[PDB]
Parts: structure tokens; C-alpha cells; sequence
């Protein structure tokens, strides 16, 4: 019923992090887990989801850059980034719902994470 | 109030229907999560396991009252149950285990579940007014029970594991077995006649070798439904046969029929209403987080308060023909609250099951705990046979309507479930709906050759 997140942080435009999922009491395999973004001014919307038999739901901008698995030895799931955008920066919460349904709005998630920080600088190197 | 006799029965009645209960409630969700099952697979599967759980009850009654006598087969009945319960919970250890273990609870039931209801009969004089009362509040122990099991039996599961979850129904069986132990004084003077007599060692040898031999036809039938299905086709329309070649036992039939419908009616609470409350119910009631599974306690918390209302609140085929009313109202009522009353995210209100499970309980109430007691009325042997025959046929025909509305594994978004169960569950209340009507056309004859 209480989940926790790891693993957000700084990383410059076109860097990966990889964000993580775990859950206390109950076993976590019997769940959807969709992460959903917050950020500066905006609403929490869905990014990237799993439901309880792998099934995957992605927000159209996010597609073919990131990617949700799960692993129900550790039951724990996995947002991994990859080519991460500034527009990319916001606050990410994971949320567990019972079953394999991934709804788009929070209201249709009992279980919430904290919410670890993504921040994505625009930052490269010198030429 | 009551006699002594009656509180050992209530309590026995409770443990009992708590383990199988605790079973039934997740049995769905552990053919899919747990041996990766399809939401079709799991479906026929759960019809063919119910259908021998309730074929086989005929069985258990004959054994109670000519071979080895009412309290022995409560006996009986209550450790083969729990040996089941204690293997189901095994077969996480060894998967090959699991339709065995499914045919060892059939089998129990079959041999326990005609039996305590007789036994309750008989602690009271023969025409002694209590009855009634003694008998709703033995109904309400069933739903305790059940209410109980279906309400924690998925949080257990979610918590602690399967294995924990089929051992504590097993552990159910066992403390209805040392109540009934602890007892045995209140019923010295009460069973049927082969309890007092010493027991035949031959007819019990008799008895656990069929049961054996039984627990493993279910076993393979619950295995391979396609041959189940013809088994009861066949079954079915040889005993037809049988009937139409032997004016009151016309009504039995037809009113057969009408249970038919409703027990595939029935058949969907723990399959399709099931997973349209996993996939498209929001898991929060008055501010609470449920497992949505929780929600087939829904059906046994309003029989537990109905029950002694409509105690205190025509005859025979009127009264079918209200619950077959109440059943279309509850699927209805599904169809609507799918098709107008959900979210942008696909989700309805969990209230619209609330008053789908009322709908379905009250039409429970008005047919499936009268028909029984008074089909016999109006009636032996053979159409307790047939009678059980038929709901286990019920039972099949009810895992392969639930199947229209399995969900592929992959599927993740609500809109695209939503449609599907309300196209189901729609057509379901419309054709329940023209039956009840045809039932209520055909009342006043019916009524008439009750006569
Ligand atoms: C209408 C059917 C309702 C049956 C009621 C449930 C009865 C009580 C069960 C144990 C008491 C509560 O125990 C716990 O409480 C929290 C919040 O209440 C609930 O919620 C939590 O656990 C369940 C299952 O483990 C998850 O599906 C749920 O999404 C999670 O948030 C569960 O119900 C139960 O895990
Ligand atoms: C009250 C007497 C109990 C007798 C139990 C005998 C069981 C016989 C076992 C035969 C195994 C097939
Ligand atoms: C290879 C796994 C087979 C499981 C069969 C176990 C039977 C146990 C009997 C109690
Ligand atoms: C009252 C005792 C019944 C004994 C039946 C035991 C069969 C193994
Ligand atoms: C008795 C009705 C059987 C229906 C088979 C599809």
C-alpha cells in the first residue's frame, strides 16, 4: 500500500537515468504500476506504465525513448530513460492499481509513491 | 432461542462454506496470475470446477442417508474437504498438483454439503414452528461465512501468498471439525438411521474408493473441458429422454429451466463481474482502497441483511418469476453504468455494483433458496439426480458466457474493456429479461397445475 521510489536525479539532455519502484507489504505482482509526471505549473500526467501480465501503455512522447519493465523476482518495477529531454523535467510518482487496467488519470490509482526529482539540463560540452 | 444442536450447526455451516468461499473468491485471479492462465482458460476452467462441486451434492445426500449416516458424513465430507484445502495449498510447491487438489474439495463438497442441513432438520419436532426461522438463520451462516471469506481471502492472498490463504481455509475445516467434535454431545439423539446402527465397514470402503475414483474423473474433467461439455451435453439429453418418456412434474421441469438460467446468471460473479470490477470499477468506497476481488462480498453482505427482512415479508411461480426480474435488473443495471455512467478513464462508480450485487442477491433469495424445497413439493430420487444434473450444466454454460468477456493480456487501457462488458452484460439482461417475461405469461397456468 506504500511504495517507494529510487533512483531520479540530474542528468544533461540526451542522458538516462533509470527510476525504480518497490512496494512493502503487498506482493507488487498483482499490480498495474504507472508513473506519472509532475511538472512546474502542470497537472501530474500518465508517462509509462505496466499492468500485472506485461502489458505496457505509453504517453506519445515518451515512445521509443522509454521503457517500463518489471521484475517479479525482486518485485520491484523499472522506468528506465533513455535520450531524456529538458521538458522532461518534473517531479515522478509511481502508482499500483490492482489488476490490468493502466487509466490515464491519478484518480484511478489507489497506491502512491513520494515522488523522486528528474531534472534534464540542457547542458553539453564545450566545442 | 434455539436448541442447543443448532448452534453447533450454525457454527460448523459457517467454517465450512468460510473455506470454500475463501477458495472460490480468488480462484479466478490464481489461474491467471499464478499458472498463466487466459481470462477464457480461467473462465471455462472455474465452470467446470463449480459444476462438479454442485453436480456432485446429490451423492453426498444419498451417502448420509443410507450408507453411513448423517454425522459420519459430516465427518467425512469435513476431512476430505480439508485434506483439499491443505493440497491446493500444496500445489504452490507442485503445480501438477492443483486439478487434483480442485477435485478433492468437488469431491468434498459432494460428500458434506446436503448434510448439516439435514442434520438441522431433525433438532426439531416434526412440524415445530421454529423451522422457518432456524432454517433463514442457517442460510445466514452460509453468508457470514462467505462474506467473511470473500472480503479477506484477496487481501490474505495479496499479503501473504496463496499458499497461506488455501491453508487457512483448510484451517477453517479443521476448527468446523473440532466445533462439531466439541459438540458431538448436543446430536447423540439426532441423524438419520445408519447412524445408529454400527458402521458397515464395507459401505465405507465402497465410499472412499468411489470418492477416490471421483476425485480423479474431476480431476481430468476440469483438465479438459471439451469433454466435459459433451460429457453434460450428452448426460443432459439422455436423461431429457429419460424424463419425456416417464402433469405436476412438467412444472418441475420447466421451473428446472428457469434455475438453469439463473445459475448461468450466477456464474458470473466470480469471472466476469469479477474482472469488470478488477478492470472497470474505481477500488475506492467511501474513501477506502479495496482489492477489487473483495467485491464479490458484495453478494453475501446483502443476503446477510435481506434474509431476515424477507423472512418476515404468487406462491411458487411468482416467485421465480421476481427473481429472474431482479437478476435482468442486475445485469441491466451493469450495461447502463458501462455505457453512460463512466469516467473519461473508462471507470464506473463503484455504487453501480453495490445495486448490481442487491439486484443479483434479491433474485439469489427468491429463487435458488426456495426451488429446491419446493420442487420436491411439487414432485424423487431421480429429479434430485437431474436437478443437480442440470445446475452443474448451468455452471458450464456460465464459464463459457463469461467468456465473451475475456480480456487479452496485453490490453491495459479501460476504454477498451468498457465496451466489451457492456455489450455482455446488456445482452444478458435482455435475454433474462424476455425469459422472465415468458415466466410471468406462464404463472396462472403453472399456478394452476400446482394444484
Ligand atoms: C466490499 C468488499 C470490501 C471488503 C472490505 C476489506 C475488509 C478489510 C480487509 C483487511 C483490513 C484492511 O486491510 C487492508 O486495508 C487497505 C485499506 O483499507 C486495503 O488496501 C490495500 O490492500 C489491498 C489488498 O491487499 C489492495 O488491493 C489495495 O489496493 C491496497 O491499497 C485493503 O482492504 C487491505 O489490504
Ligand atoms: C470410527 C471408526 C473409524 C474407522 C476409520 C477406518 C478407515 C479405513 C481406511 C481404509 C483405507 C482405504
Ligand atoms: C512434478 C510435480 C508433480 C506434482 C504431483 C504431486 C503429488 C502430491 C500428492 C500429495
Ligand atoms: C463420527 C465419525 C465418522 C468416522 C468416519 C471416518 C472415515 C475415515
Ligand atoms: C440447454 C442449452 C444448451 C445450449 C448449448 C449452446
Amino acid at each position: 500500500v506504500q511504495l517507494v521510489e529510487s533512483g531520479g536525479g540530474l542528468v544533461q539532455a540526451g542522458g538516462s537515468l533509470r527510476l525504480s519502484c518497490a512496494a512493502s507489504g503487498p506482493t507488487l505482482s498483482n499490480y498495474a504500476v504507472g508513473w506519472f509526471r509532475q511538472a512546474p505549473g502542470k497537472e501530474r500526467e500518465f508517462v509509462a506504465g505496466i499492468n500485472w501480465s506485461s502489458g505496457l501503455r505509453y504517453k506519445d512522447v515518451v515512445k521509443g525513448r522509454f521503457t517500463v519493465s518489471r521484475d517479479n523476482v525482486k518485485d520491484t518495477v523499472y522506468l528506465q530513460m533513455n535520450s531524456l529531454k529538458p521538458e522532461d523535467t518534473a517531479v515522478y510518482y509511481c502508482a499500483a492499481r490492482f489488476g490490468g487496467m493502466l487509466p490515464l488519470q491519478p484518480s484511478g490509482y489507489a497506491n502512491w509513491g513520494q515522488g523522486t526529482q528528474v531534472t534534464v539540463s540542457s547542458h553539453h560540452h564545450h566545442h | 432461542q434455539q436448541p442447543r444442536p443448532f448452534f453447533m450447526i450454525f457454527f460448523v455451516e459457517l467454517w465450512e462454506r468460510f473455506g470454500y468461499y475463501g477458495v472460490q473468491g480468488v480462484l479466478a485471479v490464481f489461474f491467471v496470475k499464478q499458472l498463466g492462465f487466459s481470462q477464457e482458460q480461467a473462465f471455462v476452467t472455474f465452470g467446470a470446477f463449480a459444476a462438479l462441486v454442485y453436480g456432485l451434492i446429490s451423492i453426498g445426500g444419498y451417502v448420509g442417508d443410507h450408507l453411513l449416516g448423517t454425522k459420519r458424513t459430516i465427518v467425512l465430507g469435513a476431512l476430505v474437504l480439508a485434506i483439499g484445502y491443505f493440497m491446493t495449498g500444496m500445489s504452490l510447491l507442485k503445480p501438477d498438483l492443483i486439478f487434483i487438489a480442485l477435485g478433492t474439495i468437488a469431491v468434498g463438497n459432494g460428500l458434506f454439503k446436503a448434510n448439516p442441513a439435514s442434520l438441522l432438520s431433525k433438532c426439531y419436532p416434526p412440524k415445530d414452528p421454529r423451522l422457518d426461522g432456524a432454517f433463514t438463520l442457517f442460510y445466514m451462516s452460509i453468508n457470514i461465512g462467505s462474506l467473511i471469506a470473500l472480503s479477506l481471502a484477496p487481501v490474505i492472498a495479496d499479503r501473504f501468498g496463496y499458499s497461506v490463504t488455501y491453508n487457512l481455509c483448510g484451517a477453517g475445516l479443521i476448527i468446523a471439525l473440532l466445533v462439531y467434535i466439541a459438540c458431538r454431545g448436543m446430536v447423540k439423539d439426532i441423524g438419520s438411521e445408519p447412524d445408529f446402527r454400527p458402521m458397515s465397514f464395507s459401505k465405507l470402503l465402497y465410499v472412499l474408493l468411489g470418492s477416490v475414483v471421483m476425485i480423479f474423473v474431476c480431476a481430468w474433467l476440469m483438465h479438459n473441458v471439451e469433454v466435459a461439455n459433451l460429457v453434460l451435453i450428452v448426460l443432459s439429453i439422455v436423461v431429457t429422454i429419460i424424463f419425456f418418456r416417464q402433469n405436476k412434474m412438467f412444472v418441475a421441469f420447466v421451473l428446472m429451466l428457469e434455475a438453469v438460467v439463473f445459475y448461468i446468471l450466477y456464474a458470473q460473479m466470480p469471472t466476469s463481474l469479477n474482472f469488470f470490477a478488477i478492470n472497470n470499477v474505481h477500488h475506492e468506497i467511501l474513501g477506502f482502497s479495496i482489492n477489487p476481488v473483495s467485491f464479490q462480498a458484495l453478494n453475501p453482505f446483502w443476503v446477510v441483511l435481506a434474509s431476515p427482512i424477507l423472512a418476515g415479508i404468487l406462491s411458487m411461480p411468482m416467485k421465480f418469476t421476481l427473481g429472474m426480474f431482479m437478476c435482468s435488473l442486475g445485469f441491466l443495471t451493469a450495461a447502463a453504468a458501462g455505457m453512460w455512467f463512466a469516467d473519461a478513464q473508462g471507470l464506473t462508480s463503484p455504487w453501480f455494483i453495490v445495486l448490481v450485487y442487491l439486484f443479483q442477491s434479491l433474485g439469489e433469495l427468491f429463487i435458488s433458496a426456495l426451488g429446491l424445497a419446493m420442487i420436491a413439493a411439487l414432485v424423487m430420487g431421480f429429479i434430485l439426480g437431474m436437478w443437480f444434473l442440470t445446475q452443474a450444466a448451468a455452471f458450464l454454460l456460465g464459464g463459457y458466457v463469461a467468456t465473451f468477456t475475456a480480456v487479452p493480456d496485453n490490453i491495459t487501457d479501460p476504454l477498451e474493456t468498457l465496451p466489451v462488458y457492456t455489450n455482455v452484460f446488456g445482452k444478458i439482461g435482455l435475454v433474462t429479461l424476455g425469459v422472465a417475461v415468458v415466466m410471468l405469461l406462464m404463472v396462472p397456468w403453472l399456478k394452476r397445475m400446482i394444484a
